[PDB]
């Protein structure tokens, strides 16, 4: 309660019509729309408040869509999805999309016309609005956009070759910089402020520098198999979560040791995401269908104790076929969050 | 066996000279005996009117002597009793089945806004017999429904000039003209003509492009032929329903790069977040009110360009309504599940108990103090603003708290022996509520316009 408000308490909207588990959730940069990747190989775009599905496409006949991520720019409306080895760039049909905004996005994707091969996809895909198919060498787990949306990185765990790939959307250029990682890469994240980079293995999270190309720091969370992480918008803190049921707040100001360790979960933590856009909230997702919503506040002053308290646990996702909540994203402004569970549902919490 | 009562009321046409003063003294009398005393040949000479009684701002659900034993107060005190017309409960009557979700409902009645707007001019001046009910669907289709629940008219489809996508809101601006808006960013004005046999025709008069984004909300003025809209672009639109006076469209919003296409007069973006609701002021038609997810209710001057006042609230606002003092009082539906009653001049009270987002409101056609809301929790709830308690401690803040007088569920769900409502709004979500004298029609996710009346 107290100064810790507001936070999500109850689930206000249920998102249905996926068959089999929903692997991903990404909220539109403007905050009016939801994107869900399915195990049924469908990417879909839904009206946030109502839960009406305004757009859908099936990228590959048989495959799961692991990650969907919006291009973090309000002047574009471009969605990225990862199906197996292929990452597709598309422009969903939405009320937001006018002929001007459409032509703008098309101008961005079409501009720029092997670690990766950039190809125009089948006719049927632009018939449904998917402008690009980018193929890397082994299956894509994670997608992360750089804040100005020109670069995006794909992480493919199995193949060491393509493991961490940085793509340039301007030149249509896939690259495998800071080539060999000593590890098995789970995922990666760009830095909110300075041109830095983050690559998490099962081991540890490592912060690099892009065109100096140098390893800057390495933080060791000290847990079995890092499942995921997310970077505070402040950039000076991040949060990791694992299959150990434990959540680790890392203060990069102080140490490589985790600042705080938190056990709120019965089973593995499969997703962790901060609230970007300035509210002192973060959350983790579990293989029990619960989300754990924490308040934590990066101090106004540098090098000061972050204050972290759990505010609320959200149940109501159904543990289905051995798995719980698989993903989380936050609303850009408001303290609402959306989760992707194995119910075949996505759910909105306020 | 002796208790002093004194009668007061806000009711416009029911009032006692001089007889307010005197003692009711069985002391065990439920609201019933008092409602009988008021109805007395001596008092109001009405004689059947059910009256509810408010002490302190709270309804009396027990006898008098019990009330003034259990609280305190068997002081021989004179309890001051407000008396109000007891709500006639809007029980279930009919359901109009749809193919997809019902986004919007409006009612054409002799005494409805479009009905009174009609009889001025042009004018059908709809007869007491035939009322028409408008429903907008995520089909992309408007439907003009019979009072008895048959479909008189159906809008054209995509091709042939209809909407190209789902319709978010639609209303009657008169019996000839009606207006709609939706995910296709157009606002469309329709001619509605009806034949001797009961069948309709909806012919689009006007396609209006100002908006880049979904057009979520729409309000109308049938006198001045004006429309105004609220859209996800965070901008409030202002339009003429008349083909006659319109600017020419932007053309970069049009389907490129028969029916007439025109633009907005005075389209403004005053909001940081999407704009959820925009309404005309009841007294002055050049004054409008906006509400958005940016937490603001803005008093807006349509004569000049833009905003004369801004009022900020705790949570994002999904809806707005005016209650008629020379000027209104706003109900603001919130994503925080409660309704804040706002005074736009330089937060009176809070209606609580919806379990989900509150997306639709509408004032009682009967009295000022009554209101019906509708919400994503699957229910529409009826409030009386004369019912007020000093705020509870938890989450209460300033004393505003008012609970619902009556609760209206979906006959979709309620007809089942099921116990508690489905989590979130699942299947039951209520998108639109309008309250007429036929009364309380409810559109939503269950694909039904629902009729509740006494
Ligand atoms: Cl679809
Ligand atoms: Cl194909
Ligand atoms: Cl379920
Ligand atoms: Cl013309
Ligand atoms: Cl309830």
């Amino acid at each position: 309660p107290d100064e810790l408000k507001p936070f999500p308490t109850v689930q206000q909207t249920i998102f249905r019509g996926h068959e089999g588990r929903v692997r991903s959730v990404a909220i539109d940069p403007t905050g009016v729309a939801l994107a869900t990747g399915g195990d049924d190989g469908t990417v879909r775009v839904w009206e946030l408040l109502t839960g009406e599905q305004v757009w859908s496409v099936k990228l590959n006949g048989d495959e799961a869509v692991n990650t969907v991520r919006w291009r973090p720019t309000k002047d574009t409306f471009i969605l990225a999805a990862a199906a197996g080895e292929d990452i597709f760039l598309m422009i969903p049909t939405h009320p937001s999309v006018t002929p001007a905004l459409d032509q703008a996005s098309r101008d961005i994707l079409n501009a720029g016309f092997p670690p990766g091969k950039w190809a125009r996809p089948g006719t049927r895909l632009e018939d449904e609005g998917v402008l690009l198919r980018i193929t890397v060498r082994s299956t894509i787990k994670a997608i992360s956009w750089h804040r100005r949306g020109d670069h995006f990185a794909t992480v493919s765990p199995s193949g060491q070759r393509s493991s961490v790939a940085i793509h340039t959307l301007s030149k249509h250029l896939t690259q495998i910089p800071f080539r060999k990682l000593n590890g098995l890469a789970q995922t990666a994240s760009f830095h909110p402020l300075r041109p830095l980079f983050f690559v998490a293995t099962q081991r540890s999270i490592r912060c690099y520098d892009l065109q100096k190309l140098e390893l800057v720091k390495i933080v060791q969370p000290g847990a079995k198999w890092i499942s995921s992480f997310d970077v505070h918008p402040g950039g000076d803190n991040l949060v990791v979560g694992s299959y150990d049921k434990r959540l680790l707040w890392h203060d990069l100001d102080l140490s490589n040791r985790p600042y705080k360790t938190m056990r709120f979960h019965t089973e593995a933590i499969r997703a962790v995401r901060f609230h970007k856009g300035g509210l002192p909230l973060f959350a983790d997702a579990s293989d029990d269908g619960s989300l754990q919503i924490f308040h934590g506040k990066v101090p106004n002053d540098q090098l000061e104790n972050p204050t972290i308290v759990p505010v609320k646990m959200l149940k109501g996702h159904k543990v289905v076929n051995k798995l719980g909540v698989l993903d989380i994203d936050w609303h850009p402004r408001e303290p609402w969050c959306v989760s992707a569970g194995a119910d075949g549902t996505a759910r909105l919490w306020m | 066996a002796q208790v002093k009562v004194i009668f007061t009321t806000t009711e416009p046409d029911l009032e006692l000279p001089e007889s307010k003063r005197q003692l009711l003294v069985p002391a065990d009398i439920r609201r019933y005996g008092l409602s009988r005393i008021l109805n007395s040949e001596s008092m109001l000479d009405t004689g059947s009117i059910p009256f509810d009684f408010l002490i302190n701002g709270s309804f009396l659900r027990s006898s008098l002597e019990d009330y003034l034993t259990s609280n305190g107060l068997s002081l021989e005190t004179t309890l001051t009793l407000q008396y109000v017309r007891s709500l006639i409960p809007p029980v279930y009557e009919a359901s109009f089945e749809h193919d997809d979700w019902v986004s919007a409902v409006d009612v054409l009645s002799a005494t409805s806004p479009a009905g009174r707007w009609s009889s001025a001019a042009s004018s059908a001046a709809v007869q007491p017999g035939q009322e028409r009910v408008l429903s907008a669907s995520y089909d992309g289709l408007l439907r003009i429904w019979n009072a008895s629940g048959s479909v008189i008219a159906t809008s054209p489809s995509g091709s042939h000039g209809g909407h190209t996508a789902s319709i978010k809101a639609a209303k009657f601006l008169t019996s000839d003209r009606l207006a709609s808006a939706g995910m296709d960013r157009t606002v469309r004005v329709w001619k509605y003509t009806e034949s001797d046999h009961f069948t309709g025709e909806l012919k689009p008069t006007l396609e209006l492009y100002g908006h880049t984004g979904s057009v979520d909300w729409l309000d109308v003025d049938g006198h001045s032929k004006h429309i105004l809209t609220a859209s996800a672009d965070g901008a409030i639109g202002f339009w003429s329903a008349s083909k006659a006076s319109a600017p020419e469209p932007d053309a970069s919003l049009l389907p490129g790069a028969s029916t007439a296409q025109r633009g907005p007069l005075g389209l403004w973006s005053i909001h940081t977040a999407p704009a959820t609701a925009a309404i005309f002021d009841p007294r002055d038609r050049t004054v409008a009110y906006s509400a958005s997810q940016d937490h603001t209710v803005r008093t807006l001057d349509l004569t000049t360009g833009q905003v004369v006042s801004t009022l900020t609230l705790t949570h994002p606002l999904l809806s707005l309504s005016a209650l008629t003092t020379t000027s209104p009082l706003l109900a603001a539906g919130t994503s925080a599940r409660h309704i804040t009653m706002v005074d736009p001049r330089a937060s009176v009270m809070t209606l609580r108990g919806h379990a989900n987002k509150v997306v639709s409101l509408s004032p009682s056609p009967e009295n000022e103090y009554s209101l019906v809301s509708g919400s994503h929790d699957g229910t529409c709830r009826v409030w009386d603003l004369r019912s007020v308690r000093p705020a509870t401690k938890e989450e209460g803040s300033l004393g505003g708290v008012s609970e619902p007088v009556y609760v209206i569920e979906r006959e979709s769900w309620a007809s089942k022996g099921k116990k508690k409502r489905p989590v979130a709004g699942d299947g039951c979500k209520v998108f639109s509520v309008v309250w007429d004298k036929l009364g309380i029609f409810s559109g939503g996710e269950d694909k039904k316009v629902q009729v509740n009346r006494g």
